[PDB]
């Protein structure tokens, strides 16, 4: 017998409460650093260890410029909630 | 033992849900660049071995029968089941083109107890949409 | 920069609205898991892999037994959420 | 697996970190709450468990919400330069957002926030582990299969 809420996954662009970056003409930060790794690795790494790179490549290599103050220089970091029970890998 | 078992047929079906238009009654603005977004996870999923569907601009209606159908779907010869979707977002909830739904409505569908097929099987969820409006400054 | 909220990791011993079991004379189910996983590979498992394990234990080897036919027979499935921009070994 | 180079935590440092053990059993008449029977058996797991891990570990036992957040606090606004990592792990009551003090309840994000990279920039770019072992509602999973 398994729980009804086990093996789901879900991949947030951002943390709860947050503001999710998208660059209208380079499309949005997560979906720009989920899909190079995906592209690179997708193949021979275990879901976690894509998502937490994806979660490096979004919380460095990117910094908003904005001309309001208020949303210049802003950063992110995408959020995983797992409840998977074993490795997940998109091969063999 | 302790992987997932992916010695199946197909790799599994891969809804992407990619609103980019909504109704000016929601006042929310048009999503540039989704579209650019779209068609890369197009082709990753797609690369990846999924079979891939992208729908757009659906109602919080059509999102909701797009996931309750694919739930009802049998995906006995998958291997798992993912589903992305692109919108605008508040806390717990993401946005239709004509309002907002609640995202655990969406993903209920596939419990073990709504979707035997799926049963022990991956269901991923990537959703690009906001969940705030607080801002994070960075520090050091 | 880095984010405010990067690097941060929560294991919840159940998802979000449901309840935790425990043992009056064995401990959480959650608890008992962790450390038994912990104390056979928290050398040599990634954090992920080790919280992995101890959902489907908690999944898995688990379910209630009441005199109460409402809290009879159920299951429970621990939660993770990351932040983390790294894979975590807590060796080496 | 495979350690490929820069895509793990360094942990050269001269300690692992610190581990900080919330066990509350006892609460308040007027929060309602009952004793958390086997919680000192958890507690006692665990600290030997996370002490083997190589973490200086800390128990503190049935406090109150200022106990908890007060605790907590100080031990963002120590020096972590030179440990690995740091956790929590708590153990009690709780409610959606909240975990129980022994004379009411608290927030589970205000508890965490003060480790956040602008407020302990000692453990930035460190991880910042908890555990929580506590209800989060009171549905129950029935399961299938």
């Amino acid at each position: 017998k398994i729980p009804v809420e086990a093996d789901f996954l879900f991949a947030y662009s951002t943390v709860p409460g947050y503001y999710s970056w998208r660059s209208p003409g380079r499309g949005s930060w997560f979906v720009q650093a989920l899909c190079s790794i995906l592209e690179e690795h997708g193949k021979d790494l275990e879901i976690m260890q894509i998502l937490t790179r994806v979660n490096d490549r979004v919380a460095r290599h990117f910094e908003s410029q904005s001309d309001d103050p208020h949303f210049h220089e802003k950063k992110q970091i995408p959020c995983v909630v797992s409840m998977l029970t074993k490795e997940l890998y998109f091969s063999q | 033992t302790y992987q997932y078992n992916m010695n199946f047929e197909k790799l599994g079906k891969c809804i992407i849900i990619n609103n980019k238009n909504f109704d000016k009654v929601t006042g929310m603005g048009v999503r540039n660049g989704t579209d650019k977004d779209a068609e890369a996870l197009f082709k990753c999923f797609r690369s990846l071995g999924f079979d891939v569907i992208v729908y757009n601009d659906c109602s919080c209606a059509k999102m909701q029968d797009l996931l309750k159908k694919a739930s009802e779907e049998d995906h006995t010869n998958a291997a798992c089941f993912a589903c992305i979707l692109l919108s605008h977002g508040e806390e717990n909830v993401i946005y239709g083109k004509d309002g907002v739904t609640p995202i655990k409505d969406l993903t209920a569908h596939f419990r073990g107890d709504r979707c035997k097929t799926l049963l022990e099987k991956p269901k991923l969820f990537f959703i690009q949409a906001c969940r705030g409006t607080e801002l994070d400054d960075g520090i050091q």
